[PDB]
């Protein structure tokens, strides 16, 4: 990347970091600047004569590279940079710490014909790798790797028990179970970070979809009470005490 | 030409996912071309279980279209289909091409909902009805085009 004719881009990508970071935090204003900045550079990488000479992966391999480096340096400025968000991370974690100890497939409507041995342990560990990456792309992959893992074992169960391939009647509930069991810390923040800073043009199709899934997984898990997981208002609360005591 | 977002709505046992399988997972792309205009279809599956009803709007946010499936052999899902279109009529952007599909007609005498019952309600509310079937490939290829024809 550090070719003796790249200096133009560096002086720009460096100068945006300073200009940008030296702004007081605003989630709307900030990310509109970043998604705004990415275009400026998008055209730029492709226009730049010294780069003749490229396919389409190569145009993205560049954009990913810019999404990454830039977001790395700007991470602690964009990620959970306000208080109301940090609280939502705390609130969720508490909820998920407790409910994981006693939730079962039925609560969320997962039929036995789709129940898994491991509790889809492999899916859980993919989400749990989320804070091991700083690039919006990489973070997203953690999520998509969770989704795929889920589908394979789900698809398997359909073959195993002769049914059709699985739809949202199967995926959404298992995603939740698996999110609760997983407790991927700083979720609320995480899902927004990716939402605000994944090169907008890539947050689309197959990806946008399963992202809306996990976003609605957060929502649901946030709102959990007896009724949303189908339990007596007695059982549910008692379980909460137990879980609290453990 | 036109990227387009479609949403399936309806309960379990409406079999919307058994339905779209003939149209070739929870999500399906399909670039479809009609009358020199070309439409890419982004089709989005939803969880049909009541306990998720209020997640629905996170999915149909920015929907170009929606298909509402019900079960013809089990009456109560037709009513759930009513509440759906009712909810769409109100919460989606008013420029939305909706379609009603009555699935599982693949049973030659079990059907509990009449063709008029369905045709009349659909007519009344600005959409068409189709008698969908997954076992006999009926009205799957078909239903997407009529919607395509109708997109801004």
């Amino acid at each position: 990347m550090r070719k003796p004719s790249a200096g133009d881009f560096v002086k720009s990508i460096k100068s945006f970091i300073v200009s940008f970071s030296n702004n007081a935090p605003d989630p709307e204003k900030d990310c509109a600047m970043v998604q705004e900045f990415f275009s400026k550079m998008e055209a730029a990488f492709r226009a730049h004569p010294l780069w003749s000479g490229c396919s389409e992966e190569e145009l993205d391999s560049a954009g990913d590279g810019l999404e990454k480096y830039v977001m790395t340096k700007l991470f602690t400025r964009v990620f959970a940079s306000n208080t109301e968000e940090v609280i939502a991370d705390e609130k969720l974690f508490q909820k998920m710490s407790l409910v994981q100890q006693f939730i079962s497939p039925e609560n969320l409507d997962i039929q036995p014909t789709f129940q898994n041995e491991s509790s889809w342990l492999l899916a859980q560990k993919e989400l749990q790798k989320i804070n091991m990456y700083k690039a919006p792309r990489d973070k997203l992959v953690c999520i998509l790797n969770c989704c795929k893992v889920i589908n394979n074992l789900l698809l398997n169960a359909s073959i195993a028990s002769n049914e059709n391939a699985p739809g949202a009647d199967e995926f959404l509930p298992v995603l939740i179970y698996v999110t609760i069991k997983a407790n991927p810390p700083q979720l609320h923040s995480n899902l927004l970070y990716i939402q605000r800073y994944r090169r907008e043009s890539k947050l689309v199709g197959e990806a946008a979809y399963f992202f809306t899934n996990i976003l609605s997984a957060e929502s649901f898990i946030s709102n959990i009470d007896a009724k949303s997981i189908s339990l007596d208002e007695a059982e549910f609360e008692k379980n909460m005490e137990s879980a609290r005591a453990r | 030409s036109i990227n387009a977002k479609l949403v399936l709505l309806g309960d379990v046992g409406a079999g919307k996912s058994s339905l779209v399988l003939r149209f070739v997972a929870a999500f399906f792309s399909q670039t479809l071309a009609v009358n020199d205009a070309t439409v890419k279809f982004e089709i989005w599956d939803t969880a049909g279980q009541e306990r998720y009803h209020s997640l629905a709007p996170m999915y149909y946010r920015g929907a170009a279209a929606a298909i509402i499936v019900f079960d013809v052999t089990n009456q109560a899902s037709f009513e759930r289909a009513k509440k759906w279109v009712q909810e769409l009529q109100a919460q989606g952007n008013p420029n939305m091409v909706m379609a009603l599909a009555g699935n599982k007609s693949d049973l030659l005498d079990a059907r509990k909902v009449t063709a008029e019952d369905a045709q009349t309600y659909a007519q009344e509310n600005g959409l068409f009805f189709m008698e969908t079937s997954a076992k006999t490939a009926t009205n799957v290829k078909e239903i997407f085009y009529e919607i395509a024809r109708r997109l801004p």
